C-alpha cells in the first residue's frame, strides 16, 4: 500500500533555512504529479506548491515566489523543496500530498476531511 | 432558367435545318 | 504526544508482523501451477439484439432472476422494464429525482428499487393488484448520494453510500438494524456472496473489506491497490473474488490464503476500468474499460482472448444471466447491445 | 399457436401505450435548459434570481430553465461531478472575502482550472461572475483588504485599455476589477484540445438582472455549436 | 417560324393545288409546251415555246419572301420534252433566284452530369449504411442527394430522344404521338422540384439560428409537403394549358411569353427569398469571428455556403432581361453541371463524422 | 486531547483481532480453482460453442 512519510523540520531563526523532503513506496513514482500543502495553526490547509510528472512544469504562490524551490528525483523515488528566507509568518505543519490518479493534468487535494494518499507532515517554528 | 432556353436552341436550329434537307433530296 | 506516537508506532509492529506470515505462506504463484492447462484459443461472439428508447445516458442495468426480463435506468429520471428475446418495453416508470446511479432487481421478481443524489432510496411494487405502480416505501436517513443497492430477499436490503457507510434496513418499518463503519473514502460498490451470509465492499482509498450480516465486523482487509476501486464480484464457487481500480489493472484475491494470486496487466492500455464480472463456470472473466472496448481474459493463465468492440462512448455496466447465455452491455449513448 | 397468437397480440398494445407517452416527453426535456451552480464559500445562493438538489424554475421571454444547487454533500467533488457533463453552462459565483477565517482568491483559481482540464468536462462553457463589488469597493478605499500583500505583480501592474462604466470609478478599484480578470482569462487561453468558451461578468455593484444577463449569454453557446456542425464557422 | 407541323401540310397543301390542275389542265397536244409532270418540286404547267417562261416560284417554301416577284425560270422547247443535259431528258437546271462554339457547349454539359451522377451514388449509399448519422439534419440531405439525381437523369432522356427524332420517312410522327409530350412535362418538373429543395435548406438552417425549434413531427412532414408538393401546383395547371386550348409541336416552342411567365415568375420567388437568408447567415459568421488572419477563415466559410444555398445564379445574371446570351450559358450552364461534385464533396468526403467512422469501423474488420 | 486519541485506539484493537487468524497454502488454493474449473466444464455455453438448433437468441 502507499506510504508517504516526510523529514527534515525543525526550528529556525528568521532570516535562515531550512531544507524537507518526501518518500514514496507502493507504486510507480514516475507517473503521477505531487504538490505540497501547509495548515497555519488552528486554520485550514492551504497551497503551496507543485511540480509536474518529468519535471518541466512548476508552479508556486503568490506569497512565496523567490523564496522556495520544488525539485525530485525519478530513480531514487524521492522529493525535496528548499526554503531560503524565513518570516515569522511561515510557521505551520508541511504534508507531500500526491494526486488522485495517473497521466493526468489535473488534482483535487486540498480537502479538510479524511482524505488518504497524504502523508503525516512535519512541524516548523520561527521566532526571536 | 437556361433549359428553358437550351432546349429550344436546339430544337429551332436543327428543326429549320431539316425543311433544307426535306428539299434538298427533293431534287435527287 | 507520547502516546499517539507510540500508538502511530504501535501499530507498525503490528503491520510488519503481519506481512511475515502472508510471505510465509507464498511457495508458488497460480502462474506456475496452470502452465500445462490446455489453451482455450480464442472465441468470437457477435450482437444479437439492440435496445432503444433512452434518451440520456444509462449507469445501470440488473438481469432478472429467470434470465428473461432486465431493467435499466437512465438520467433523463425513467425506469424501464424490458423483455430480452422480443424487444418489449412491459413497463415505464417515471420517477421524481431526475439523478440516478443505480437500481436493483428483486430475487422473486416482484420489486424494484433506485436512488441517486437525492439521498433517499425508493422500492417500487411492480406486480400490484389494482393496477397502477406506485412508491411503496421511501427509506431516509443516508447524508450524502447513493451508489450501490442490493436485495438479500424481500423486506431486506443492502445499500451502499457516499459517506463512508453501509446499512441494512427492513422494509416493513423503515429504520435501519445495523451500520458498518471502518471505510476513511467513498464507497462505490458490493456484491453479495452466493450463500447469502457475507459481501464485500470497494471504497477510495484503495481498500476492499470483507464483512459479516449477522454482525457488523471485519474479518479481514485487503490491500494492493494503485488507486480507488470501481467495481467488484465474486468468484462463483464463493472462494475468491475480483476487482477493478483506475490504473489499468483487474486482480484475484484469495478468501482463505489471504492475499492476493495473480494480475492483469497489458501494456497497451491505459485507461480505467469501470465493471467487473466473471462467467457460469469461472473460466473467462469479461472486463468493460474506458477505451470503449471489453476484453476476454483467460482466468487461470492471464492473457486476453478476444475483443467485444461495438461502443462509441464508454462501457458504464455489464452483467451475465444466472444460466448464461448472453452478456448485456449498456453505455453512455443510450445503447444496450445483447451479445453472445 | 392458437393462444400465443392472442398474447404476442396482446402485449403490442403494451408496447405503443408506452410509445406513445413516451415520445410526448421528448419534445418537454429537449426545450429546457439545464444549469448547474457552484458557489465557492457563502456568497451568493439565491442572489440573482430572488435535502439533495435543490432546484428552482424560472421562466424569461417563453424559454424555461432549471438551476441546481448542490447542498448536504461532502466536499470531494471527484465523483458526482463527472455526472454534470450534459448541462448547457455552469454558472460559477466567486468574492474576495477576508483570509482571517486562509485564501479566498488562490482557492477560487485552483477549482477553476480543474474545472477546465477535466477529460470529461471537455464540453460544457462557465459563466462566471465577480460577486461582492459593493464590499470591495468600501475595503480598497479602507486598505482593510489588499492584493499586493497576496499577489506580487499587482503593485507593478498596468492601467486597463477601458473606460469606467459608472461615475465614481477610481483607479483603486478599476485596478482591482480588472487584475482578477486577467487572472482567469490566463487559464482560459491555455487549453489546446475541447470545443468550450468562457464569459466574465461584473456584478453586485448594480441591482442584479441576472436573469436576462445568463439569457443572453445562453443563446451564444448554442448558436456556436449548430454552426460548428455544419462546419460553416 | 416555319416549323415541322405545317412543313408536311405545306407540302400537302401546295401540291394538291395543282393535281387539281393536272386533272383540269392536262399536257398541251400542241407539244410546243412541255409536259406537265410532277416532278416533286413543283408540278410544273405548261410553259414557253422555245423561250423563257415567267411561273411564280412555288409558294409553300417560304424563301419566296425575299423576292416576291421571284419566278422559276427555265426554257421548254417544241420537242414535248425539255432540253438535254449530260446526253439525258433534263429539265433547264439553274435555279438560283428563289458556330463552333455551340458545338463545343456539348461535351462539358455532358461530361459533368455523367461525373455528378456516380458520385451521389457512393454519396448516398455510405450516408445510410453506417446507421450512426440518421439525425434529422441527414433526412434533408438524402433528399436533396436524391433531388440531383433525378435532375441529371432528366436530361440525360432529352437529348438522346432529340436523336432518334431526327433519325426517309415524310414525317418521323414521333411528334404526333404522347411519348413526345409527356417526356417534356417529367422533364420542366424534374427542375422545378430542385430549387424548392434549395429553399428548404436556407429555410431550416435560418431557424436553427435566429428562431427557435417549435416541434419535431410537424416539421419533416411540413417539408416533404412543400419540395414535392408545390411544383404540382406550378407545372400540372401548365401542363392543362398546353393541351387544352394551345397545343402543337411538342412545345419547346413557346410564343406567347405570358404562358412562359407561370412556369418561370414562380422560380424567380425561390431564388430571391434564398439571397436574403444568405446575407443574413454571413452578416453572423462574422461577428463570431469579430469578438473571438481570420479574414481566410471568412472565406474558407463563403466558399463552402454558396454549393448547398445555391446563390451563384444571382452573382451571374439573374435574369439578364446575343453574344451575351452565349456567355451567359458557357459559365451558368457549367457551373449548374459540376454542382453534384461540389455538394458531395463538401458534405459527404470532408465531413469529419464520416472519416472518423471510416477509421472505426475498419480497425473491427479486416 | 482533541479527538484522535479515540480514533487511534480503535485502529490499534482492530489490527490485534486480526492477527490471529489460520491461513492455509497457496498449493491449496490454486489447485482447488484448477479442479473446480474442470470438474464441470460442459456446462458453459460461452467457453463451449453451442449449436445454434437449441439457442434460444435465433
Amino acid at each position: 500500500q502507499v506510504q508517504l512519510q516526510e523529514s527534515g523540520g525543525g526550528l529556525v531563526q528568521p532570516g535562515g533555512s531550512l531544507r524537507l523532503s518526501c518518500a514514496a513506496s507502493g507504486f510507480t513514482f514516475s507517473n503521477y504529479k505531487m504538490n505540497w500543502v501547509r495548515q497555519a495553526p488552528g486554520k485550514g490547509l492551504e497551497w503551496v506548491s507543485d511540480i509536474s510528472q518529468s519535471g518541466a512544469s512548476i508552479s508556486y504562490t503568490g506569497s512565496v515566489k523567490g523564496r522556495f524551490t520544488i525539485s525530485r528525483d525519478n530513480a531514487k523515488n524521492t522529493l525535496y523543496l528548499q526554503m531560503n528566507s524565513l518570516k515569522p509568518e511561515d510557521t505551520a505543519v508541511y504534508y507531500c500530498a500526491r494526486c488522485p490518479a495517473p497521466f493526468t493534468r489535473d488534482c483535487f487535494d486540498v480537502t479538510s476531511t479524511t482524505y488518504a494518499y497524504r502523508g503525516q507532515g512535519t512541524q516548523v517554528t520561527v521566532s526571536s | 432558367h437556361g433549359e428553358g432556353t437550351f432546349t429550344s436552341d436546339l430544337s429551332k436550329q436543327m428543326e429549320e435545318e431539316a425543311v433544307r434537307l426535306f428539299i434538298e433530296w427533293l431534287k435527287n | 504526544q507520547s502516546e499517539l506516537d507510540q500508538l502511530r508506532q504501535e501499530a507498525e509492529q503490528l503491520k510488519n508482523q503481519i506481512r511475515d506470515a502472508r510471505k510465509a505462506c507464498a511457495d508458488a504463484t497460480l502462474s506456475q501451477i496452470t502452465n500445462n492447462i490446455d489453451p482455450v484459443g480464442r472465441i468470437q461472439m457477435r450482437t444479437r439484439r439492440t435496445l432503444r428508447g433512452h434518451l440520456a445516458k444509462i449507469y445501470a442495468m440488473h438481469w432478472g432472476t429467470d434470465s428473461r426480463l432486465l431493467v435499466s435506468a437512465s438520467q433523463d429520471g425513467k425506469l424501464i422494464i424490458w423483455d430480452s428475446y422480443t424487444t418489449n418495453k412491459v413497463h415505464a416508470i417515471p420517477l421524481r429525482s431526475s439523478w440516478v446511479m443505480t437500481c436493483a432487481y428483486a430475487p422473486s421478481g416482484n420489486y424494484v428499487a433506485c436512488g441517486g443524489l437525492d439521498n433517499i432510496c425508493s422500492i417500487y411494487n411492480l406486480k400490484t393488484r389494482e393496477g397502477n405502480v406506485r412508491v411503496s416505501r421511501e427509506l431516509a436517513g443516508h447524508t450524502g448520494y447513493l451508489s450501490c443497492c442490493r436485495f438479500l430477499d424481500d423486506n431486506q436490503i443492502v445499500t451502499s453510500s457516499g459517506d463512508t457507510t453501509c446499512a441494512l434496513w427492513d422494509i416493513e418499518t423503515g429504520q435501519q438494524t445495523t451500520t458498518f463503519t471502518g471505510h476513511t473514502g467513498d464507497v462505490m460498490s458490493l456484491s453479495l456472496a452466493p450463500d447469502t451470509r457475507l459481501f464485500v465492499s470497494g471504497a477510495c482509498d484503495a481498500s476492499a473489506k470483507l464483512w459479516d450480516v449477522r454482525e457488523g465486523m471485519c474479518r479481514q482487509t485487503f490491500t494492493g491497490h494503485e488507486s480507488d476501486i470501481n467495481a467488484i464480484c465474486f468468484f462463483p464457487n464463493g472462494n475468491a473474488f475480483a476487482t477493478g481500480s483506475d490504473d489499468a489493472t483487474c486482480r484475484l484475491f484469495d478468501l482463505r490464503a489471504d492475499q492476493e494470486l495473480m494480475t492483469y496487466s497489458h501494456d497497451n492500455i491505459i485507461c480505467g476500468i469501470t465493471s467487473v464480472s466473471f462467467s457460469k463456470s469461472g473460466r473467462l472473466l469479461l472486463a468493460g474499460y474506458d477505451d470503449f472496448n471489453c476484453n476476454v481474459w483467460d482466468a487461470l493463465k492471464a492473457d486476453r482472448a478476444g475483443v467485444l468492440a461495438g461502443h462509441d462512448n464508454r462501457v458504464s455496466c455489464l452483467g451475465v444471466t444466472d444460466d448464461g447465455m448472453a452478456v448485456a452491455t449498456g453505455s453512455w449513448d443510450s445503447f444496450l447491445k445483447i451479445w453472445n | 399457436t392458437e393462444d400465443q397468437r392472442n398474447e404476442e397480440k396482446a402485449q403490442r398494445e403494451a408496447n405503443k401505450k408506452i410509445e406513445k407517452q413516451l415520445q410526448k416527453d421528448k419534445q418537454v426535456y429537449r426545450a429546457t435548459h439545464r444549469l448547474l451552480l457552484l458557489g465557492a464559500g457563502e456568497s451568493g445562493k439565491n442572489t440573482i434570481v430572488k435535502s439533495g438538489i435543490f432546484e428552482t424554475k424560472f421562466q424569461v421571454d417563453k424559454v424555461n430553465f432549471h438551476m441546481f444547487d448542490v447542498g448536504a454533500q461532502r466536499d470531494e467533488r471527484r465523483k458526482w461531478i463527472q455526472c454534470f457533463n450534459d448541462v448547457t453552462a455552469i454558472i460559477f459565483v466567486v468574492a474576495s472575502s477576508s483570509y482571517n477565517m486562509t485564501n479566498r482568491l488562490q482557492a477560487a483559481l485552483k477549482l477553476f482550472d480543474s474545472i477546465w482540464n477535466n477529460k470529461w468536462l471537455r464540453d460544457t462553457s462557465v459563466i462566471l461572475f465577480l460577486n461582492k463589488q459593493d464590499l470591495l469597493a468600501e475595503k480598497v478605499l479602507a486598505g482593510k483588504s489588499k492584493i499586493e500583500d497576496y499577489f506580487p505583480e499587482f503593485a507593478r501592474y498596468t492601467t486597463p485599455e477601458d473606460a469606467t462604466p459608472e461615475p465614481g470609478e477610481d483607479p483603486r478599484v478599476t485596478r482591482a476589477k480588472y487584475f482578477i480578470r486577467d487572472e482567469f482569462l490566463r487559464i482560459s487561453t491555455a487549453s489546446g484540445d475541447g470545443r468550450h468558451y468562457c464569459y466574465p461578468h461584473f456584478t453586485c455593484a448594480v441591482d442584479t438582472e441576472n436573469i436576462r444577463r445568463v439569457f443572453n449569454d445562453c443563446r451564444d453557446i448554442i448558436q456556436r455549436m449548430h454552426l460548428r456542425q455544419y462546419e460553416l464557422l | 417560324t416555319v416549323s415541322l407541323w405545317e412543313t408536311v401540310q405545306k407540302w400537302r397543301e401546295y401540291r394538291r393545288q395543282c393535281q387539281r390542275s393536272l386533272t383540269e389542265d392536262p399536257p398541251p397536244a400542241t407539244d410546243l409546251f412541255c409536259n406537265r409532270t410532277f416532278d416533286e418540286y413543283a408540278c410544273w404547267p405548261d410553259g414557253e415555246p422555245g423561250s423563257f417562261v415567267n411561273v411564280s416560284c412555288p409558294w409553300y417554301l417560304p424563301w419566296a419572301s425575299s423576292v416576291p416577284q421571284g419566278h422559276v425560270y427555265r426554257f421548254c422547247t417544241a420537242e414535248g420534252l425539255w432540253l438535254q443535259k449530260d446526253n439525258s431528258s433534263l429539265p433547264w437546271r439553274d435555279l438560283s433566284e428563289c458556330e463552333e462554339q455551340l458545338l463545343f457547349l456539348y461535351i462539358i454539359y455532358t461530361v459533368g452530369y455523367a461525373l455528378s451522377f456516380s458520385a451521389l451514388v457512393i454519396a448516398s449509399a455510405i450516408l445510410l449504411g453506417f446507421r450512426h448519422l440518421h439525425c434529422t439534419r441527414n433526412y434533408i440531405h438524402l433528399n436533396l442527394f436524391a433531388s440531383f439525381i433525378l435532375r441529371a437523369l432528366s436530361v440525360f432522356i432529352k437529348d438522346a430522344a432529340l436523336k432518334w427524332m431526327y433519325s426517309w420517312d415524310g414525317l418521323l410522327s414521333y411528334q404526333d404521338s404522347l411519348s413526345c409530350r409527356l417526356v417534356f412535362l417529367l422533364m420542366q418538373y424534374c427542375v422545378a422540384a430542385n430549387y424548392y429543395w434549395l429553399l428548404v435548406e436556407g429555410v431550416y438552417l435560418y431557424t436553427l439560428l435566429a428562431f427557435s425549434v417549435f416541434s419535431e413531427q410537424w416539421i419533416f412532414r411540413l417539408y416533404v409537403s412543400i419540395g414535392w408538393g408545390v411544383p404540382l401546383l406550378f407545372v400540372v395547371p401548365w401542363g392543362i394549358v398546353k393541351y387544352l386550348y394551345e397545343d402543337e409541336g411538342c412545345w419547346t416552342r413557346n410564343s406567347n411569353m405570358n404562358y412562359w411567365l407561370i412556369i418561370r415568375l414562380p422560380i424567380l420567388f425561390a431564388i430571391g427569398v434564398n439571397f436574403l437568408i444568405f446575407v443574413r447567415v454571413i452578416c453572423i459568421v462574422v461577428s463570431k469571428l469579430k469578438a473571438n488572419d481570420i479574414k481566410c477563415r471568412l472565406a474558407k466559410s463563403t466558399l463552402t455556403l454558396i454549393p448547398l444555398l445555391g446563390t451563384h445564379e444571382v452573382i451571374f445574371a439573374f435574369v439578364m432581361d446575343g453574344t451575351l446570351r452565349f456567355i451567359k450559358l458557357f459559365t451558368e450552364l457549367s457551373f449548374t453541371s459540376f454542382q453534384g461534385l461540389m455538394v458531395a464533396i463538401l458534405y459527404c468526403f470532408v465531413n469529419n463524422e464520416v472519416q472518423l467512422e471510416f477509421r472505426k469501423s475498419w480497425e473491427r474488420w479486416r | 486531547n482533541t479527538a484522535s486519541i479515540a480514533q487511534a485506539r480503535k485502529l490499534v484493537e482492530q489490527l490485534k483481532m486480526e492477527a490471529n487468524i489460520d491461513r492455509i497454502k497457496v498449493s491449496k488454493a490454486a489447485a482447488d480453482l484448477m479442479a473446480y474449473c474442470e470438474a464441470h466444464a460442459k456446462e458453459d455455453p460461452l467457453l463451449t460453442p453451442v449449436p445454434a438448433s437449441e439457442n434460444p437468441f435465433r
